């Protein structure tokens, strides 16, 4: 119900499918590609955890649920970011 | 079923 819920909500969801090809891609080899998903991937992310979401009016638990994303986001940011800066310096094991 | 936590995983196995 509210908008900044549904801005975290879109941006989690797309996320996934972004960083999901990402390692897909990364699996099979395809480093170029993977280097293409990863980042729009990271757009997501950084958007979703830039929604302000420990004020006041934001309780009850949909803006629990949205914490609890941008937790996860949070987490996926860095490794996403760490593998990224390793392909691009060709440093894949 | 979208699980971040499957992700973490796959990252982790790729530094193998």
């Amino acid at each position: 119900e509210p908008a900044e819920i549904k801005i975290i909500r879109e941006a989690y969801k797309k996320a996934f499918l972004f960083v999901n090809k990402g390692l897909n891609t990364d699996e099979l080899g395809q480093k170029e590609e993977a280097k293409n998903y990863y980042k729009q991937g990271i757009g997501h992310l950084l958007r979703g955890i830039s929604i302000s979401s420990k004020e006041s009016e934001h309780t009850g638990p949909g803006w629990e649920s949205a914490r609890q994303m941008q937790q996860k986001m949070k987490e996926t940011l860095q490794n996403v970011r760490t593998r990224l800066e390793i392909l691009e310096k060709g440093l894949a094991t | 079923d979208i699980d971040f936590d499957d992700l973490s995983r796959r990252f982790e196995e790729l530094k193998k």
